[PDB]
């Protein structure tokens, strides 16, 4: 057997159109970086680097202040040295393809990284993690930029869309509309989380009826997505693509290299859902900062790089017991003991490591 | 405020007699924090007003909201 050819339709968001309708999503704190990104966006999906935590990139080498062995503050947390050598080394790997960079709502600076993502060169922006009325004020000299937000329900679909008319005379470029098996944090109180009535398959058709009503912007089902059997009936219900993350979390151009050492050995009963310092539940693994916490021998809190505006500079981090910066730096720099590591739901489905060519070539024949 | 009162009224679909000035749009009133959004929408139409959301963040009862259309 060779390789064959896509019943898959191109995607068009901005300007830009990707050959596959599939969006390999943001992974925070180098998980999604220039590796992973640009092979995903060399083989015709949206590639999309996470702007989270740049300032960890090859362990801090492109930071001018580090403190407790943590990059200081907002500025050095984000670093747009770093961020601009991943984009420009996933370019090296994809060229001119489609990328995406991801950006918690919640960040501190949240205006500055979406800026510099955009003289980084981002094609995209999407952004989750709050409701982000206020996406374009910074994006107002990159036009070429699309914006995508995360969502969670119709109403927020129109409650972005007034607001980005009335302030920015613009309205979103798409929809994600991401279900409550993802990885990270979910959109829902932990309760909501395991109702019927929040599955995607019941999300996705309230979404995109609701968003007929703005000239029929794209929607982007996630959470769950694991095949083309369910790629297939996303696209069904009136989705125009897929976003992807656990599955490219099994790649071995995964940035985050423990992760391959991880996944193939995870349990389902050891995926949990988790409160975190920037409000929303995530879904992480029973490994590093959450075995250290049931033992009573976590890490130090002690805020440096003051990454989240819901945190209040590490009291909800001291409340939940472990901080979501120095966890995630410490898992991409391979901690185990100390790093904390997030997984969608269906993260014990993986058991072999693959290539993101063999993976994107699974996902589209015929 | 007896405008006020009415927009508040009419959006949470409530009564005027609830919408007092220490009643709370999370507790006494009964709205999710879109519900809110959509509030803050139609005051700010209302009243020819702009509320940020960082000054919008910070108001939780009526009496809150009342005091900021005043300044
Ligand atoms: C390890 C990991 C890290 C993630 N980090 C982010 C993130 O930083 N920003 C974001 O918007 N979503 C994040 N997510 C969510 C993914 O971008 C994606 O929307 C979701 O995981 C898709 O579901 P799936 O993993 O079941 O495909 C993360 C997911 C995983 C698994
Ligand atoms: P409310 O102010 O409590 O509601 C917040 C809502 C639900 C509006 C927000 O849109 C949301 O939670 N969006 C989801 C962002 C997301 O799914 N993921 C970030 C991934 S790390
Ligand atoms: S203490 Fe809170 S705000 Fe500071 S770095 Fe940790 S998670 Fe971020």
């Amino acid at each position: 057997h060779h390789h064959m050819v896509s019943t898959l339709k191109p995607l068009k968001i901005g300007k830009h159109t990707i050959k596959f309708p599939i969006f390999q999503g943001g992974m925070g704190v180098g998980i999604s970086w220039d590796e992973l990104a640009g092979n995903v966006a060399k083989e015709g999906a949206l590639g999309v680097i996470s702007a989270v935590g740049t300032g960890y990139y090859k362990n801090m080498r492109f930071v001018e202040r580090i403190v407790a062995k943590k990059p200081f503050e907002a500025l050095n947390f984000y670093s747009k040295k770093a961020l601009n050598e991943i984009f420009a080394n996933a370019r090296k790997i994809c060229g001119n393809n489609p990328l995406g960079a991801n950006i918690l709502y919640a960040i501190n600076d949240y205006g500055r990284v979406l800026r510099d993502s955009c003289e980084a060169g981002a094609n995209i922006i999407i952004t989750g993690a709050g409701l982000p009325t206020n996406m374009p004020e910074f994006a107002k000299d990159f036009s070429d930029v699309a914006l995508i937000p995360i969502i969670s329900s119709a109403k927020a679909l129109k409650i972005l869309c007034k607001r980005w008319s009335d302030r920015y005379k613009r309205i979103p470029d798409a929809f994600i509309v991401e279900g409550p098996l993802s990885g990270g944090h979910q959109g829902f109180k932990y309760e909501d989380c395991f109702k019927e009535e929040f599955r995607l398959e019941n999300l996705v058709p309230k979404v995109v009826e609701a968003s007929k009503e703005w000239g029929n912007i794209p929607i982007i089902a996630a959470g769950g997505i694991w095949d083309r059997k369910d790629i297939d009936t996303m696209l069904s219900l009136g989705a125009s693509g897929v976003q992807m993350a656990t599955r490219f979390l099994g790649t071995k151009e995964c940035d985050a290299k423990v992760y391959a050492d991880l996944l193939p050995t995870l349990k389902k009963e050891d995926i949990l859902l988790i409160k975190s310092p920037v409000g929303y539940p995530a879904r992480a693994i029973n490994t590093g900062v959450i075995k250290r916490i049931e033992e009573g021998n976590a890490p130090k809190i002690a805020c440096v790089s003051n990454c989240v505006a819901p945190c209040n500079r590490g009291e909800e981090a001291k409340k939940v017991g472990y901080c979501i910066a120095d966890g995630l730096g410490r898992s991409y720099l391979g901690n185990r003991e100390e790093g904390l590591y997030f997984t969608g739901a269906n993260g014990y489905r993986v058991d072999k490591i693959i290539s993101v060519h063999e993976l994107i070539k699974e996902l589209t024949e015929g | 405020f007896e405008d006020i009162q009415a927009v508040i009224a009419e959006q949470l679909n409530v009564d005027a007699a609830q919408v007092t000035p220490e009643a709370e749009f999370v507790k006494d009133l009964g709205a999710d924090s879109l519900d809110v959004v959509e509030l803050i929408m139609a005051l700010e139409e209302k009243f020819g007003i702009e509320i940020p959301d960082e000054q919008a963040e910070k108001i939780v009862n009526v009496g809150d909201v009342v005091k900021y259309i005043e300044d």
